RNA sequence: GAGUUUGGCGGCCAUAGCGGUAGGGCAACUCCUGUACCCAUCCCGAACACAGCAGAUAAGCCUGCCCGCGUUCCUUACUGUACUGAAGUGUGCGAGCCUUCGGGAACUCUGGAUCGCUGCCAAGCUCA
RNA sequence: CCUGGGGCGGGACGCCCUUGAAAAGAUAUCAAGGGCGCGCAAUGGUUGACUCAAGCGGGUCGGAAACUCGCUGAAGAGUGCAAGAGCAUAAGUCAGCCUGACGUUAUUCAGCAUAGCAGUGGAUGACGAGACGAAAGUCGGCUCUAGCGAACUUUUGAGCCUCCUUGGUGGGGGCCAAAAAUGACAGAAAAGUUACCCCGGGGAUAAUUGAGUCGUUGCCGGCAAGAGUACAUAUCGACCCGGCAGCUUGCUACCUCGAUGUCGGUUCUUUCCAUCCUGGCCGUGCAGCAGCGGCCAAGGGUGAGGUUGUUCGCCUAUUAAA
RNA sequence: UCCGCUGGUUCCUUCCGAAACAUGUCGCAGCAUGACCUGACUUGAGAUCGUCGGUGGAGUAGAGCACUGAUUGGCGAUUCCGGGGUCCCUCGCUCGCUUGUCAAACUCCAAACCCCCCGUCAUCCUAGAAAGUCGGAGUCCGGACUGCUGGGGUAAGCUUGUAGUCCGUAAGGGAGACAACCCAGCCCGUGGUUAAGGUCCCCAAGUGUCGACUAAGUGUUAAUACUAAAGGGCGUCCCAAGCCCCAGACAGCUGGAAGGUUAAGCACUUCAAAGAGUGCAGCUCACCAGUCGAGGUUUGGGGCCCCGAAAAUUGACGGGGCUCAAGUCGACCACCGAUACCACGGAGUACCGCAAGGUAAUCUCGUAGGAAGGCGUUG
């Protein structure tokens, strides 16, 4: 499961790039979005490498995400309680297991937003001038996005 | 000044290779198409009659009627539908 | 003028000669000097260029004179083979009023070179080498362009 | 002589000599099966042909081998016996379902009162229908064998046993 | 029901061409035999056309072979080189060039293969 | 009218092809190569029969120049003419027969991508007639892409409608089609001059200063080919290459046209050093005197006169130098 | 009078928001038509700005000589068409084998982008897809940055194109100032944390950490119209490889350059140790012996610095100043720092809902301009 945040504005962006974003639904920096690993939304992420960040994420960090930074239909937090009534299993943890498992959707929860409007990045990040591979924070984090998911929680 | 020819600018896209010019293959000529039937343009300089303009070259066209030998093409330039009209010597089907 | 004016690569290359009007051609008058029969020598070295620069032909022209003089007063007249590799294939045209119609007339000839492609290539003996490789040293003085030398054959037989 | 590798070698049947393709073309257009008449120096072929991508097919052909069962005696690759050959194919291609077809001579010469069209004449004589003039139409005695007197009197079996296959083989197709 | 051979029509139009050697025809094909006729020569029955008993597989044709030339394909190296899509507070005085992620040759080289594959119909034979 | 200001020159002012043009399409410049304003009753159509250019070989003064036979020959020829594309049992050549170089009419293309836009073409068809051919087919000219022109007016072709109450006669008006041209080619019937000039605007655009650039100009450097009796480097420094200054002329059009008073001289002040003299050194092919070349150095000096409006330059006599 | 030319054209808010381009024009300071913007209406279910896979178009970069043309030698023959001192024989073209270069009007080859169509995912969409009709315009002086070695040009803050994004019409934060360079697209107030960039002082936060380099005040200048080259350096710091090398080299200190030759040196039989010879006929090196007693020399590829390096009012790393840095390089840590992001409260807008009200990550910038709603004067 790839999470990919957005780290850089849309002012300067080409236009297919730009729509590339607007489709994964990363309309402002710091906007993360969970999507499916098929190839098609590998090259989609691919596309806009330069501007967002993706990785593998973990079960805790995406436990995490969706305790902290869940909200539904007017804009209203997510906890335990909607959780458990509109799902099977015991906690947001379990759910988070469930998901990264495959045998769960975050499409599962009944009206929640599918863009989770994080934090800046506590004590910053690499830099949006390089990539992941050149000292930076965008491109590819692989597993290592957690880490990054961890620091805009 | 440059001119505004039908044939202007086309050294390239109607021009046959090395192996396979002079005759063509017959079979390409009774090549039957249905209606609505997907067809590529792929323009036979040989043949140089009901050949479509060298700008329609490379476009896949929707088969929507035929003329006696040719056959009418909805194909698209841009923005905008075009009825192109071509022999079965310059179309060849769509595989799937 | 200067070699500065036909020198940087920014233009592409104007060679069909049967489209343009009478090229002076270049004043370059061979290409093989030494001996050209003796395919036996040990250890050769090339002059390579290290940018991308259009030499003129009488650049290509003075090198290729202060190179085989100073071979021949070195290592004899049939001591070494210098090759020089490329002919200027390129037509230099200058803009002889402004800047109405300014398409030039053909001026003069020169070589397109890309980095690391070899100019001269000079065949030499043993004893022969260090002469061979400080006449080419004289001879990219002449070039517009950085020239760094490099051993073809016999990097063992120098050191 | 594939010199290099700017040679353009003719199609297969075209290095071999066997087809035009111009007129391969010109034929294929009508959209209708083509009676290709072939002749060989002992016998005569007839066949209907139908073009698809995958390559002809043949739907109905009678060579001069049939004409023995018959009742037929004579040599197999005259006049008469393109005659017969032509009737038989005419009468064998009703019966499966065919009775159209525009000629095909191929590479052969045309000229008139030859085998290609008396084995014509034998196909249009037989209820197949083909787009044809009668001026390339051989004479009856041409069909019924009227050289005979020339130089061989045992040729002079020819026109009764053509007579004689022609009733025979009405007959077996009606 | 199946197979081999032969013939006609082909499809893909060199992996099929160019070249060299070795084998075969019962049926077939061809070479080959004549010119009464049909037809014909810018002259020649050379071709075409007609009528064909022979004789010959010497050629057409079929089978196998030779990497020699051409083509096609793989393969190791060149090489993830050339070139390039995107981004870059990376860099050069400058013509420019570099890093990251994603594509990716051509020539040549090593070791090999390719001297066609296949579709229809018919004539025969040999079915189990 | 376009126009690296205008003018002179030119027509990139209409049409056609290759590149530019960055492998769909589009894409400008006074961009580069150019061409067209025609020719042809055959140099056209169709059927049949053949294959061309150029080599090698054989044939008699028929020469290494003719015509003829064999072999190689996918095209290296020809196809009327630019360029590009097409074509070999042919889109070529020859011969038989012919006139489809036919009357009428509908679509869609592309001139004019996307996306409106004239008369025109150019590809499919349709009605009616034919030509050649066994038939399939081919023929709406000459293989495809240039060879041309609105409205109005006149003339011409076939048959019709019409002219003011009605019918006729002469004569007009009209529909459809063809010809006559506007080349500034989407169509004025069209020469200059103004320093006697006027007006409205323009830094949308030039002389002007300024800015950018540096071909050219001034001053240099590298490598040293060599001359210097010998000796590259005391002195001169070829060829080739790389620069600095912006002090000459250019290029450009960024600022200024509701004005930045435009050359030269004079007066006065200041600045740079790439130093002419004065000060200090180094080399010499420096004996001294006097030179020659180079380095440091901008404190001071660098004048008076003849011609010319001059800058510049020459000339005169002084002068440390002028 | 007329003018396509100049100047001016008077209140507020809200919604949306361009074009400086094509064709024709006595057209080039103008206009029309189309693209682009806006408002309304009809229509009724799909649309493609994006990804992945496939069927197709490639003829550009690159590469190469297989065509068209250029281009360099060598080797062997054109017994022939040709040039020269019994056509005795010289001999340049021409044809093959092996080399050396090219193309914008070359291609046996040949990408990455890209374009048409199909399937999938993705997004938009009955709160109205694509299509259509009508009302209103503005607009056809554009310019810049990053690429295309774009074309031309000696170059240009030059001129003319193309793809994207900007300024125009773009705030706030930062580069010293900066139309278009980076963060960022922005309703109001508060709190927090970050972006770009910076942390010696000017100035909030580092006289921060590790490992080296620079000795020149070099530098303290991302992009750039704002930044000097060729050439050279036994300046200094590195990597690698030849050669001599504790059977004792390199550089210094002791006996000799004695046989020879005056072949007028400077126009050997055989010895470890002496030439047809380095130098101001003795005056001097190359060379063997001894000697301290250990590294020496050559070449190639790199980092920084230096010479090359001269301009005009006194002056610009932004200034002060800075030397194991306050400079350069390879990394790292913590903090500072926006109106961005998060949160809270509030305003407006869009659509839906009968209404209460609901939703908005997928609403809030704005020139020419379209549309809507209001304030004001006089009657
Ligand atoms: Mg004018
Ligand atoms: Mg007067
Ligand atoms: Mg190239
Ligand atoms: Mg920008
Ligand atoms: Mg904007
Ligand atoms: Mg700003
Ligand atoms: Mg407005």
């Amino acid at each position: 499961m790839y999470a990919v945040v957005r780290l850089r504005g849309q002012v300067n962006v080409r236009y297919t790039i730009e729509d590339t974003m607007k489709m994964l639904r990363l309309h402002k920096v710091n906007h993360c979005v969970f999507v499916p690993e098929n190839p098609h939304y590998k090259g989609m992420v691919q596309k806009v490498k330069d501007y967002v960040a993706y990785g593998k994420i973990d079960a805790k960090t995406l436990a995490e995400v969706l305790e902290n930074r869940g909200r539904l239909e007017g804009d209203t937090r997510l906890t335990e309680e909607y959780i458990r009534e509109n799902t099977d299993y015991d906690s947001i943890q379990a759910f988070a297991e469930a998901v990264i498992e495959g045998k769960s959707s975050l499409k599962d929860i009944p009206k929640l937003k599918p863009v989770f409007r994080l934090h800046p990045p506590r004590k910053g990040h690499a830099g949006i001038k390089r990539t992941v591979q050149q000292g930076g924070v965008l491109g590819n984090h692989d597993e290592n996005i957690n880490v990054l998911l961890h620091k805009m929680r | 000044t440059n001119s505004h020819g039908e044939k202007r600018c086309t050294r390239y896209k109607l021009q046959k290779t090395v192996r396979e010019r002079g005759i063509s293959p017959v079979s390409r000529a009774i090549q039957e198409f249905e209606e609505g039937q997907m067809v590529h343009i792929d323009i036979d300089p040989s043949v140089q009659k009901g050949m479509p303009n060298p700008k329609f070259q490379g476009s896949t066209g929707k088969v929507i009627g035929q003329r006696g030998r040719s056959y009418v093409l909805e194909v698209r330039s841009g923005n905008a539908m075009k009825e192109v009209f071509s022999l079965p010597q310059h179309l060849k089907p769509q595989k799937y | 003028k200067p070699g500065s004016m036909y020198r940087n690569v920014r233009q592409r290359s104007f060679t069909r000669r049967k489209y343009m009007g009478g090229v002076p051609g270049s004043q370059v008058i061979h290409y093989d000097m030494g001996d050209k029969a003796n395919t036996s020598f040990p250890v050769k070295i090339s002059l390579i260029v290290e940018e991308k620069c259009q030499i003129r032909h009488t650049a290509l022209e003075a090198a290729r004179i202060t190179a085989n003089r100073h071979l021949v007063a070195d290592t004899g007249k049939m001591g070494f083979y210098m090759k020089l590799r490329v002919y200027p294939h390129e037509v230099i045209r200058e803009n002889k009023s402004g800047m109405r119609r300014a398409f030039g007339k053909n001026v003069g000839t020169a070589a397109r070179v890309k980095p690391m492609q070899k100019i001269f290539t000079v065949a030499v003996e043993k004893q022969n080498f260090k002469a061979a490789k400080e006449a080419l040293w004289h001879a990219g003085q002449k070039l517009p362009t950085p020239c760094r030398i490099v051993v073809d054959e016999g990097a063992e037989l120098v050191q | 002589m594939a010199t290099g590798p700017r040679y353009k070698v003719p199609f297969r049947r075209r290095r071999e000599g066997r087809t035009n393709y111009h007129l391969r073309l010109k034929l294929l257009l009508s959209r209708q099966d083509r009676v290709v008449v072939r002749k060989s120096s002992r016998n005569v072929q007839i066949q209907l042909i139908a073009p698809t991508p995958d390559g002809d097919i043949t739907y109905s052909s009678a060579v001069s081998n049939e004409l023995a069962k018959y009742g037929y005696t004579g040599a197999t690759g005259n006049t008469t016996a393109a005659y017969l050959t032509g009737l038989l194919f005419g009468l064998k291609s009703l019966q499966k379902g065919y009775e159209g077809g525009i000629l095909d001579i191929g590479l052969q010469a045309s000229s008139a009162g030859s085998r290609v069209y008396a084995a014509l004449k034998g196909v249009v004589d037989s209820g197949f229908e083909i787009p044809c003039s009668p001026e390339v139409f051989p004479p009856d005695e041409r069909i019924r064998g009227e050289h005979i007197a020339g130089y061989r009197e045992e040729s002079s079996d020819l026109p009764e046993q053509f007579e004689a296959t022609k009733e025979k083989i009405f007959a077996e197709f009606s």
